[PDB]
RNA sequence: GAUGUCGGCUCAUCACAUCCUGGGGCUGAAGUAGGUCCCAAGGGUAUGGCUGUUCGCCAUUUAAAGUGGUACGCGAGCUGGGUUUAGAACGUCGUGAGACAGUUCGGUCCCUAUCUGCCGUGGGCGCUGGAGAACUGAGGGGGGCUGCUCCUAGUACGAGAGGACCGGAGUGGACGCAUCACUGGUGUUCGGGUUGUCAUGCCAAUGGCACUGCCCGGUAGCUAAAUGCGGAAGAGAUAAGUGCUGAAAGCAUCUAAGCACGAAACUUGCCCCGAGAUGAGUUCUCCCUGACCCUUUAAGGGUCCUGAAGGAACGUUGAAGACGACGACGUUGAUAGGCCGGGUGUGUAAGCGCAGCGAUGCGUUGAGCUAACCGGUACUAAUGAACCGUGAGGCUUAACCUU
RNA sequence: AAUUCCUUGUCGGGUAAGUUCCGACCUGCACGAAUGGCGUAAUGAUGGCCAGGCUGUCUCCACCCGAGACUCAGUGAAAUU
RNA sequence: CACAGGUGGUCAGGUAGAGAAUACCAAGGCGCUUGAGAGAACUCGGGUGAAGGAACUAGGCAAAAUGGUGCCGUAACUUC
RNA sequence: AGGACCGAACCGACUAAUGUUGAAAAAUUAGCGGAUGACUUGUGGCUGGGGGUGAAAGGCCAAUCAAACCGGGAGAUAGCU
RNA sequence: CCCGGCGAGGGGAGUGAAAAAGAACCUGAAACCGUGUACGUACAAGCAGUGGGAGCACGCUUAGGCGUGUGACUGCGUACC
């Protein structure tokens, strides 16, 4: 039925989607690069995207903020200082997903996600 | 003659006036009148399939040329 | 009422404390009443010097309802209980000369010309 | 086309007073009646936001005396004769649901000052 | 729940028929190049529309 | 006579002078651009042909395109047909809009169905919902028996049960206009539209006596 | 070698010997009303208690509380409660074991749908070249009920009290359908508050977790407990029935010839799916007007050249939905996420200044943060290729092309 | 009457109500003093009746989350015949 | 059967709390192996409710509702 | 002191939801009672089938009880299918 | 020697009288699942059999209206113990 409606709940309680979207996003600000299920790549492209818009200028509070949806050192460290000048002057759309195919394991139909400007990137082999 | 049928609805046993017959679908009095002249289901359906009246006396059978027949 | 039993509020000096609702009026077949439904009361109370004595059955009419009351804008009265004054069984009008509790503003008519135009709250 | 959500906004009244819960306020109304025209009013507190395009009301509890009572009147009803804002109470909640069973001395609170 | 008879083997095969498995239609190739596709995703070398994917 | 295909556009509760209230649904008039206003001068066919909106209309196919080009040149949103009585039609630039709701008091409203997804099992058909408690057989909802018995052996033609709504017509049939309002170009009907909110329809003036 | 029982709900279905509106005779029927009374399956046809339970008794609704069948409808649905009740024990009887159509206490039904039906849905083929678009009606169902009072109408008629229908009318009740603004409901995709431990090096502050931790508010959607509302004017064929004109029977007579009238049923009108209607439909809109080798040739087989209109896979995904189909639509693109203006939410964002006995509050901040809906923005991802589809497409009478 | 062939006894009470429950009567089933009687506090995962707390079991149903069904991938039974 | 079954002895850290109730947690054990997706009926688990308050059913009944400590105030019956 | 109590750990399972081609030898989740005792209970031992042993259900006696298991009688017998 | 992860399984090359004896190897049914051909299945129905039979492949038909196999279609027609 669903009319009238967006977005995703996926696989489990609000807690495990808080806390796998904290760990997907923890390892996404850290390693440039991910792939994950495309309703989960649409999902993580929402989370991200509201955090570098907080990251665009210095603010006390919306430093605040970021360490409270993600509260990683990590994270915060690479907004504001170095990931805030760079996607400062976009309005919207700092990521994209590249719908890659299908999962080895199963078949869960997946997509990279791969950051606007990225260029740079590992080589090395995945699984 | 009341054509007594019942499709699948409704409380009561179905009709059809005989008005209806010469009224709307005019061929259908002689139609479900030799139609009962037919042998079982199948091959009553394969000796069937070369009968047609129309609406009357407007048909198009002009260009064979058909032979006329009195009864 | 809304299921069948219901006891509610007293709502007048004709009786005391609680009420019991034996049927919906203002139509059959009916599970459900809507806001502007009139009620049979049964007395399981009453008060020596009130209009009625326990066992008296008559009918009657709302005039708070807990889930709220609306018609002329749809806008509701939404009120703390379910209480009712009684009518007179078959000549119309209120039974008692005071009401207990608060009113509607939808009772504002010739027929309760007695009834909320009284002092002793929520006038 | 681009009127879906927008009708609300268009409708809505624009000569409002300002509001913030807790806000007392006074709505004066007619009794309408049989033969005569009469006005009457209601004080107490708002226990609700408001704010529905057209649809926007003043839902004022009285919670003074007696049982508690909500009545909702709709701004946009041409029986509704005259709004002063009088004074300005705080809650720091949007609903002030809590006071339903008190009424005493609820409805009264005071000016918020700096 | 059970069966009446043990069922002829030509009703085996009717039962099968729409949950057969189904031709792809032929396949893809770029529009700008000679590597090989995977059709509306992204191949082991990352093309499609360029960048990288991958790298497996 | 002919309907319009409106749109469902906007729900209100307004108010009037009296110190009332009317929940009214709102439609939005297009006028009618027309495409060729086929008659019976051509077989035993009468109806007339119309097009009340657009599209980008970017992917469409050669046949329905033509057809646009011939037509009041609008990429037009699709092609709707009606049905017509007192005399044929004047045939071009004939911009049927809010003057064929002037004098109709009520109208009968032919729908695009309802769009509630799967509808279904119980719900559709408001059934009761079976007792959640006494350790009935792997069963807290079910809808009840389709026959009877062995005597007529069968379940009957027309029993309300399962599917989806198809998405047919639905036509509620001689619900009131409130009013019409021209150069805002708003048909004001009491009653609901058919399906969800952004949904397109037909009101057509109605045929009940 | 299993055709297996009672009562009720949900869900039903069929017979009319009709509960009621409706049309009509008689009346010891003035009119009214009732007594008597025929046609009629079309439609509506109430609830709580005690008991295993229909029926009962009692309280109660409405204008109203129907008639009959269905493995005495429906345990591969439900209560399996009673009925077998094994155990116990009351009451009862016999030396006793054990019993009771007297009784009291709790205590068990199992089957994933093969063929078959039903409802919803797709796949394969065909309507004579192909494709896409609207669409007509052969056919077959939906809706069909029924109170109230105003007028009609205080009038004919009657001693007097009194005194009706059709039609217009608003409105209730049942029934049916849609719907989400209004009023509630929920809203693990929005905001806030708060207990505890564990944590951010530590605190001020803040965060994982505890059923969505607990708790209060909540958008859009969806939804009835809320919302709007048909239930129809008119037509034919009639029924019972009033006749006229008239015979069987010089006449008389509702009838037989003849003609006016006479019910919601029935043929319809109002609603909807519908050309596989093989007797295969019209009408609109697009596009393809090359060649040889061989055989049973209205033709088929095989090949080079070569395939439009269109389609499908695939793709993001929807105001469409199990899957599909349907639909927007793939850079020509607002499809979807971000993001910006706007709908509608919440309750004053971290830091800082300041007051205070500290918790904490207050000015910066009517703050900040914000989901589905609506419009923008190409910021971003949908190579947008190849492929299936082909070169104008039957015989034969009549009509036409020098025919 | 946790007992009554008749019988759902009669009447009062509770009650929207009362075949059950409780009290009184005899027009007394086959009641009746160790398968004991009258009467009682404590005690029970112990029965019936009542109104009130409270609750989606229901009136009357709506929506959310998750595993199955269902979608995609893997492996792959059974009653029966 | 890596069966949500059954099974004796010993040792004993934290906040609130009566404690070894019970939410979490220090050392430690350890992911009871299909997954992801659909915001379909429905089945099972898990959550909520306007107004009523078992009215559903032979039958309150697992969800939901009682529950702790300090203090006032405290019934008919009692072998206290 | 206590054949007392609310209650884990420890043991049971009155009732309720579910399960019933379950994960299950009625287990699970929630209400619930024994646990300062006629409780919970480890080790070693014993009585042998109309026989034992029973604070009683004609209970339990090697995943089992109003008739245990095996080896001979045995090709019981069948008036019967 | 070919294929594949070092795998499993098969083939080629080569052995023997024989692998249509390839290591579970004796020749080898029937159930069993699948290929290839013919001809059939979209005016189309029930014990699937009997009778009538267009059509179509093969048999120099020895052409003398046939044989073989299939078979649109349809008259008639109720398994065995």
């Amino acid at each position: 039925m669903r009319h009238r409606k967006s977005g995703r709940q996926l696989n489990r309680n609000s807690s495990h989607r808080q806390a796998m979207f904290r760990n997907m996003a923890g390892s996404l600000v850290r390693h440039e690069i991910i792939k994950t299920t495309l309703p989960k790549a649409k999902e993580l492209r929402r989370v991200v995207e509201p955090l570098i818009t907080l990251a665009k200028t210095d603010s006390v509070a919306n430093r605040r903020l970021a360490f409270a949806r993600t509260r990683d050192n990590e994270i915060v460290a690479k907004l504001f200082n170095e990931l805030g000048p760079r996607f400062a002057s976009r309005a919207g759309g700092y990521t994209r997903i590249l719908k890659c195919g299908f999962r080895a394991g199963d078949n869960a139909p997946m997509a990279y996600i791969e950051l606007v400007d990225r260029s740079e990137k590992a080589e090395a082999a995945a699984e | 003659k009341v054509y007594y049928h019942h499709t699948g609805h409704i409380g009561g046993i179905k009709q059809a006036t005989f008005e209806e017959m010469i009224a709307r679908r005019p061929e259908r009095v002689i139609e479900i009148a030799v139609k009962g002249m037919l042998p079982k289901g199948p091959l009553g359906r394969a000796m069937f399939r070369k009968l047609k009246v129309y609406a009357g006396n407007e048909h198009n059978h002009a260009a064979q040329q058909p032979q006329v027949l009195d009864i | 009422m809304i299921q069948e039993q219901t006891m509610l509020n007293v709502a007048d000096n004709s009786g005391a404390r609680r009420v019991m609702c034996i049927k919906v009026l203002g139509g059959s077949h009916r599970r459900y009443a809507g806001v502007g439904d009139i009620i049979k009361i049964t007395i399981k109370e009453a008060i020596p010097r009130g209009k009625v004595k326990k066992g008296d059955v008559l009918k009657a009419v709302v005039v708070r309802t807990k889930k709220g009351v609306r018609r002329p804008d749809g806008s509701v009265i939404r009120f703390d209980g379910n209480a009712c004054v009684l009518l007179n069984n078959n000549s119309e009008q209120p039974i008692g000369t005071r009401i207990f509790g608060p009113v509607t503003r939808e009772l504002r008519s010739e027929k309760f010309m007695k009834i909320i135009s009284l002092a002793p709250e929520v006038l | 086309s681009n009127i879906i959500k927008q009708l609300e906004q268009e409708q809505m009244k624009q000569d409002v007073p300002s509001f913030r819960p807790g806000d007392t306020v006074e709505v004066k109304v007619w009794v309408v009646e049989g033969s005569k025209k009469r006005l009457q009013a209601f004080e107490g507190v708002v226990i609700a936001i408001r704010n529905r395009g057209l649809h926007s009301a003043f839902t004022v509890r009285k919670i003074s005396n007696g049982e508690g009572v909500e009545r909702v009147f709709q701004t946009h009803s041409p029986v509704v004769d005259s709004i002063s804002v009088k004074r300005r109470g705080a809650v720091r909640k949007a609903k002030l649901y809590y006071l339903r069973e008190r009424t005493g001395k609820a409805a009264r609170i005071k000016e918020r000052l700096n | 729940a059970v069966q009446q008879n043990k069922p002829t083997r030509s009703k085996r095969g009717m039962r099968r028929s729409h949950d057969a498995l189904t031709a792809v239609t032929s396949l893809s190739v770029d529009k700008t190049s000679g590597e090989k596709h995977l059709r509306h995703h992204i191949t082991a070398d990352g093309y499609y529309r360029g960048r990288k994917v991958i790298a497996k | 006579m002919i309907g319009l295909v409106g749109k469902k556009v906007g729900m209100t509760r307004i108010f009037t002078e009296d110190g009332v209230s009317i929940p009214v649904t709102v439609i939005e008039v297009e006028a009618n651009r027309v495409t060729q206003v086929k008659d019976l001068a051509n077989d035993g066919y009468r109806a007339i042909q119309v097009t009340t909106g657009a599209k980008k209309a970017n992917r469409v196919t050669k046949p329905e395109a033509g057809h646009f080009a011939k037509a009041g040149v609008e990429a037009g949103r699709g092609l709707w047909e009606f049905r017509l009585a007192e005399g044929e039609e004047f045939t071009v630039g004939q911009s049927i809009s809010v003057e064929l709701f002037a004098d109709v008091k009520k109208v009968d409203v032919t729908g695009t169905s309802k769009g509630k997804g799967f509808a279904g099992t119980v719900k559709r058909w408001n059934f009761r919902t079976q007792d959640a408690t006494h350790g009935n057989s792997l069963s807290h909802r079910v809808p009840g028996s389709i026959g009877q018995n062995q005597t007529p052996g069968k379940v009957f033609k027309g029993k309300k049960m399962a599917g989806q709504m198809g998405n047919e017509r639905v036509t509620v049939q001689s619900l009131d206009v409130v009013r019409v309002d021209a150069e805002r170009n708003l048909l004001l009907v009491k009653g609901a539209v058919p399906g969800a909110t952004g949904s397109d329809l037909i009101v057509k003036p109605a045929v009940k006596a």
